[PDB]
């Protein structure tokens, strides 16, 4: 009326719960780059000679 | 003055130059002097502008 040792297993089924990968997209930046500095329009000199 | 803004095809000295030359500057950033104590125009143009100096703690009262 005891506990015995039965048949060992034949298989072992390990479960764990995975969610899966997106397309590449890749989007690096809000405003992309280093954006270069430039020439405000039109400027005009602001010097002039005497004479 | 932000590092890493200006690169090897739009170059710094490119652009500033073109800021002096639409001042009536001339694009390499100089301007030719006069001599203070002989009155005559060096024969070199002279390489002028602004810069920012700052004032180091150390002086000679103190040391």
């Amino acid at each position: 009326g005891g506990l015995t040792c039965a048949s060992a297993p034949q298989g072992t089924l390990r479960i764990l719960e995975g969610p899966q990968q997106s397309l590449s997209g890749s989007p690096l930046q809000p405003i992309p780059a280093s954006p270069p500095p430039q020439i405000p329009p039109g400027l005009r000199p602001r010097f002039c000679a005497f004479g | 003055a932000t590092p890493f803004i200006f690169s090897e095809e739009n170059s710094a000295l490119e652009y500033f130059g073109e800021m002096l030359k639409a001042a009536g500057y001339n694009f390499y950033g100089t301007e030719r002097l006069y001599s203070g104590i002989s009155g005559l125009e060096l024969e070199a143009d002279i390489f002028i502008g602004v810069v920012y100096y700052q004032r180091l703690r150390h002086m000679v009262s103190d040391k």
